[PDB]
């Protein structure tokens, strides 16, 4: 019950560890260790069979096979039903007390979600076998008035430290395609007529660290781009893509909106690969993927999405509900000031933002032979509340940037309110 | 007088806790004996193949009866059994004298009962094997020792006892 | 060499542990420990097999399978000649010295015996394989001068602590009858034809905790009363005897002698087992069981079997053997003293024993419309030479309590000496 | 940057080190849970058919390529990996707090580097199974707990990385 | 000499003792390094396969009257064999410099002697495999070691020797 | 590189223990133990499988089946490639420092090696897999600057302490005699025909402990004796000698060059064996062996070979070339000075060595009814530098002992310079 910014897809979510259910029915056995005495429980692995515990909303597709599969797809892991792997507990009683001894048997926690506009459609929770749990305590007295205790609710409790670590993965129904030369200052590619049947995604490396705008020539459909978590520094070739099939992608920016007409500016590293993925685009003209390395101060942008705001020429309120970043992520906008430029000519515009807070930056957009530029016009400490006006140039471009810093809710709303 | 129990009328199964050793089994594995500061170990594997539950069913409660209705809200120990498991105690002889101790295994005691106007009708019990507890006592070829060291004559808990239960329905 | 104070039958007798033979034919093995170093001699059961120990006095009737299932029913030994029990020894030998780690393998020692009329018949000793024993010393000097010496005697040794611990075992060629309901504080039992041909026991449990008195309509023959060990709280219907095949039972009190006219005074809980042993009763006349719940301070005969004594009509010495009971327990005795009633008229009486000592307790016996009713008439602190004589009231029925202090002889005699 | 060498034209075979753990894979062992002053044990046979190795290959050297060139300069651990071998760690839990510790295989890093103008143009990876390593935290069902302790999203070396070469020929 | 004994005329089985080690066998098992205060552990399991007696027969004792005597009045080592046994030592390296162990196996030595006027005219002997020892020795690559250490030119006992005798008959 | 003073024949030789490869080729793993944690490596034998290492200059001959053959000669190894013996290191960090644990596998070096005439002619170099080595320090800084380092050279170093342990074995293609009856005071024995054919041992053991005299007839050719190690205090017949199969010899006295005239002075103990080696002798005519239990002074000479020296009677050097004794060990000569016998009647002499150095004793040779005797004539400190000549009665004999002090080279040799 909490407000995820993620884009559409599937997530591997490692919940913890330390998960056991209630009643003791994990529960392996007590000791009862005298004064002077050590006692110890142990795991031997005599045999290597463990029994791990499934739940799913849908059977039919979220399989528990389905569901190790996307485990696997997350954090690599090989064994779901065996273990070689030993655990045991010592512990020696005080010259002056006994001491009791329980241990249980323990899972890992980790939900796979179908996660769609700010939603879970389905869920699976995949309860993997770990190395238990043991609590040491003063031996009640054998003599304890008994009390009579009604069963409690059938469940799972957490034991282990607080975690919560997500993770997503390719979709495995979206085909992957791949650009296998390290693209250069600038690139296009041509999305393949497959793009009429399903989205795909676009793995990639770049020949040279820098920032760059990637974007479709029309800025239509919205892109995300990923980063193929633990590529970096593994198999390399200068005039190829070595690939590690890493279905494990962290999110760096994009949205899923389909009016989202935008670019990206992001920050890529040469070592690493990247996935970016194209929805599907119901139409048979050939859309492309355009790449250009951007030098200058762009690079203030980033790691964001510039979505380009229409209908700028009326008075009042100029609305855009976007996919919110997370606290400290950005999500920019770009503005062409309605009317023609002449220096002087100007519009006035208060900023705004609806459901969550943030850190506003005001550039003012200019050319050089040398790319782009920004200015720094001014910043705003307060977005929900801000009411201090600014005149802008008609006929100019400005970008708004935006640092969440509350997310009370999935989508952010961004006012461009026109005083005059 | 334990068949008191402030209980609506029905069918109850009951966790009677962790901890309980069997009448006068206190031997069957064996005892083990040092002296003079030596450290002695003794442990033990509850494989499937040794470790036996007990059953004393009544009328109304038969074997299968007793093992579902604890399975279903307990711990299905007729999964765990077959995954080996193990325990061990150890303890450091007196300098000059000598130490013996001896194994037994411990039991979870579950019970089945039927209750009538707060009062236990029917009473079936089962006995799953947990896992070990051992005894030690210093000596020398001369000591007595006290019989109730080495006999148990009635069943009971080395831990506080427990009472958890849950209604039967159907 | 001692006396045992049990009715004829069945024993096993535990007679301790650390049990292993004589030269070295037990040692596993010796370890020279030197200074700041550690040694340890393990068993950890890479094979399950033991090898126990048997020898019998009758191999045909007292044979080893037959050994073993007398052992399963007096403490539930399931396994005879395999082991999953591991046992090890650690030393650390100090900075100064070497130390010498002698370790063996060791045995509980088991008696069975068939205890007919004071005396062993037949005998099997059974050595259960236990969990070792272990010697640290100071390590003896490699040059120590080497003596000659002759073999041990060939035998057993005991290692462990003293241990002697006695249990009775259903007689297992007499057969078990059940009186499925709970008694009430009245029942009478006829005794199935089968008792013709051999003794029975007859297992029950008493609606009522409280004390109660069994016998046979005409005092005979003298019955035995067994407790079944570890019986209570367990499975249990109030409507019915739930079994548990214990085989395992404890002696309460009664008599294998023959003419031993008698009835029996025993404290009996409802939450548990009882077995009661007829003898075999060489009649075609069928006999019957009597259960009558006593309510009054007859309950001060608690556990003991009351002889009736017969030919008081006369002067002198009227002695009276029966198997004494132990330290610490009863042994009663009803007298009807001869005459007719008439407050007034009394006889001499004095009361001893000869083979062991004890306390006496001479109680008048009354009536009441509550049952029955003691008046202690005076209590004696020796009995072996007691000469206090005292007066009873002809025609008035006297009980003598005798409490064992001192047990010399398999037999107690108990002398109702009449001065007139 | 890392693919800077002072090194000679050509082919060569690299050792970089013992103690890699890889990208994201901390908790795919399970984790252990202790508390008041207990000792805890986790430990692992790294037997044949669970120790893998993993092979990064690229167009000059594929996965033949790369075991043969090491298995001939360094350790043969086709061979090795036929015996058996464990190991393990203990810590105690603090006297009134819990200790959560994890396990995860570590690796030897090997590498296949393509040298041209004193930097690498290609480079394979092999990931041999080395043992095995923890990390423990003390923690109460309070604490946040920063999950780099958890994850490790890029391959790393707990010890210090090593460049131990041998240039290849024919 | 050592065939010098004060018993009547005839043939005897002795027990020599426990603790004998074999002649130049010092080595066989491989010997142990460790510094810098670390641990070292060896041990090992006295398999019926691995531990084998020595026999040596004379004309008027073979091995199989060997065998039967020595089983008959001693440990029977044909049905313990049966059963593995395991023994094992540690020992801490010093803090700066290291340390070396090896392992050996120790035996029972029994004899089969032929009296005449006091003194030994034959001697069989058997060497019944019983446990290990351990030798350690603190070193550097500098310092020279006594030969003696690694070395035993004729059988002897780390233990006391022993004289246990029983005449044989018929 | 440095002398062997030992006869024609096969040696194993244990150059030590804790040999691994370079380039952590035997390296089995690290382990990195933080502060206040505990860490453990073990070897725990779930397969006995053990894989040795083998290098050989003679396949043929010299093969791995062969040398381990020798391997069990010389020290009675049985296991090769198996092992049961477990290995297990544990250490615990300190609460300051991490700390790093490297465990490798190690081997035992034995080398074989046909040593014939002061070289070796053949090599095979077994590795006999050890109980491994661990390595524990500080645990090295994660951000160490990574060094580039070439691998080292392809090959073997040594870990464990200095060791370097000669033990001879019977040369497997040489038959061995046996001289069944113990010999007394005086025995002469037949060499067979076979000898021939080739060199052969004899077998043999003393009744008497004492000092005795070992030649052929003609004190050719030259004899080597040996101890059979270990052969003392095992089986034992006071009419036959118990063989043990021992091939382990320990070298005592003895030549193999051909034209060595000589006899052997030797102490035997009637408790062990011994072997004399007999060269081939190609020759139709029987020799025989001769022994004679010496008693007197003789007994100084106490274990050497007396060299018979030819050529007396002329002036100036005297040479004799003759594989040298160890440090410590002997080499005799003895001397008929040339000329008849009377008293007076003499012939300067002046005693030196030349390769190695040593301590010298001249003795002149008696006779009695009661054997030899040695009369101490001069004793020398220095004999590669000795100057001071002397005076010997000519027709006397005259016999020199050297205790060499100074092993330089393979031969000593000796000086008999006549000054008149
Ligand atoms: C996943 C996806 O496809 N997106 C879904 C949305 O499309 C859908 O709502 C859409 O709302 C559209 C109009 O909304 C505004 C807005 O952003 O709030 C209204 C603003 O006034 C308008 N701004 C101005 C000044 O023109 C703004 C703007 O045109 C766009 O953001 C593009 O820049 O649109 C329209 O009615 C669509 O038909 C409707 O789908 C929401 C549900 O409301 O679900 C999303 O998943
Ligand atoms: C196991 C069994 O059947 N009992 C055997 C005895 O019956 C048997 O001895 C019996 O002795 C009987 C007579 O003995 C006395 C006695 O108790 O000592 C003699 C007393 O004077 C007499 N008391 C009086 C005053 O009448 C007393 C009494 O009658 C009875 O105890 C009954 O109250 O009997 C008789 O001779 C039997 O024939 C004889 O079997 C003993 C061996 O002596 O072995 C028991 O096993
Ligand atoms: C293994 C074997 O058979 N021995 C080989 C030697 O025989 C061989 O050298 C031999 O040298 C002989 C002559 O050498 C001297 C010597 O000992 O140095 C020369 C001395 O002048 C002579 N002494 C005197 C004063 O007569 C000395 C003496 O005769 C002998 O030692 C016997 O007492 O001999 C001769 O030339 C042989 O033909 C020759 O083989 C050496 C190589 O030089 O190799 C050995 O293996």
């Amino acid at each position: 019950q909490t407000i995820l910014p993620y884009p559409n897809g599937l997530y591997v979510i490692n919940k913890g560890d330390g998960y056991m259910r209630t009643n003791d029915k994990d529960l392996i056995g007590t000791l009862l260790i005298e004064s002077s005495t050590s006692g110890s429980i142990i795991q031997p692995r005599l045999r290597n069979t463990t029994r791990p515990l499934f739940n799913t909303s849908n059977p039919t597709i979220f399989s528990q096979e389905y569901t190790e599969a996307r485990l696997n797809d997350a954090f690599n892991i090989q064994l779901f039903n065996t273990s070689t792997t030993l655990f045991k507990f010592v512990e020696e009683a005080p010259t002056n007390k006994n001491i009791s001894m329980k241990v249980y048997n323990t899972y890992e926690k980790y939900e796979l979600i179908n996660y769609q506009n700010g939603n879970i459609d389905d869920k699976a929770e995949y309860y993997l076998p770990s190395l238990g749990k043991c609590e040491v305590s003063d031996a009640p007295s054998p003599q304890a008035p008994v009390v009579e205790t009604p069963v409690d609710q059938d469940g799972f409790i957490q034991t282990g430290p607080n975690e919560n670590i997500i993770v997503g993965v390719i979709n495995p129904s979206e085909n992957i395609e791949e650009i296998s030369t390290p693209i250069p200052d600038d690139y296009t590619y041509n999305i393949p007529t497959s793009i009429q049947n399903n989205a795909c995604y676009v793995l990639f490396k770049v020949n040279t660290t820098g920032v760059y705008k990637i974007t479709t020539k029309n800025n239509l459909p919205p892109l995300i781009i990923y980063e193929a978590i633990g590529s970096s520094n593994r198999n390399m070739n200068s005039n190829n893509l070595s690939n590690d099939n890493i279905k494990a992608i962290k999110y760096i920016t994009g949205l899923n909106r389909s009016d989202a007409k935008s670019y990206l500016i992001v920050s890529l590293f040469k070592d690493k690969n990247y996935y970016i993925r194209i929805p599907q685009i119901s139409s048979s003209t050939t859309s492309q993927l355009i790449f250009k390395r951007e030098l200058g101060n762009i690079s203030d942008l980033a790691d964001s999405t510039v979505n380009i705001l229409d209908n700028l020429n009326t008075s009042g309120t100029h609305y855009y509900t976007r996919q919110s970043p997370d606290v400290g992520n950005y999500i920019s906008y770009q503005l062409t000031i309605p009317g023609d430029f002449n220096n002087i000519a100007s519009s006035i515009f208060s900023f705004r933002t609806r459901n969550n807070q943030g850190i506003g930056t005001l550039y003012r957009l200019t050319e050089s032979i040398n790319g782009y530029n920004l200015i720094t016009i001014n910043n705003y400490s307060d977005l929900l509340n801000n009411v201090e006006p600014i005149s802008l140039l008609n006929g100019a471009t400005y970008i708004f940037r935006v640092k969440v810093t509350e997310l009370n809710n999935y989508n952010i709303i961004f006012d461009a309110y026109r005083n005059s | 007088s334990i068949n008191n129990v402030n209980l609506a009328d029905g069918n109850y199964v009951v966790n009677r806790g962790d901890g309980w050793i069997l009448s006068r089994q206190n031997q069957n594995l064996g005892g083990n004996i040092s002296n003079n500061g030596c450290t002695a170990i003794v442990g033990d594997l509850r494989i499937r193949e040794t470790a036996t539950p007990y059953y004393y069913p009544t009328a109304s409660f038969n074997e299968e009866y007793i093992k579902n209705n604890v399975q279903n809200v307990f711990a299905n120990f007729t999964e765990a059994s077959e995954i080996p498991i193990g325990f061990e105690f150890s303890k450091t002889a007196p300098s000059n004298k000598s130490l013996y101790m001896y194994l037994q295994y411990t039991y979870i005691r579950y019970e089945i009962i039927k209750v009538l106007q707060n009062t236990v009708t029917e009473r079936a019990v089962l006995y799953v094997p947990s896992l070990g507890y051992v005894k030690s006592i210093e000596f020398n070829s001369e000591e007595q020792i006290d019989k109730n060291f080495y006999f148990t004559s009635q069943d009971k808990c080395i831990l506080n006892e427990k009472f958890i239960y849950k209604k039967i329905d159907d």
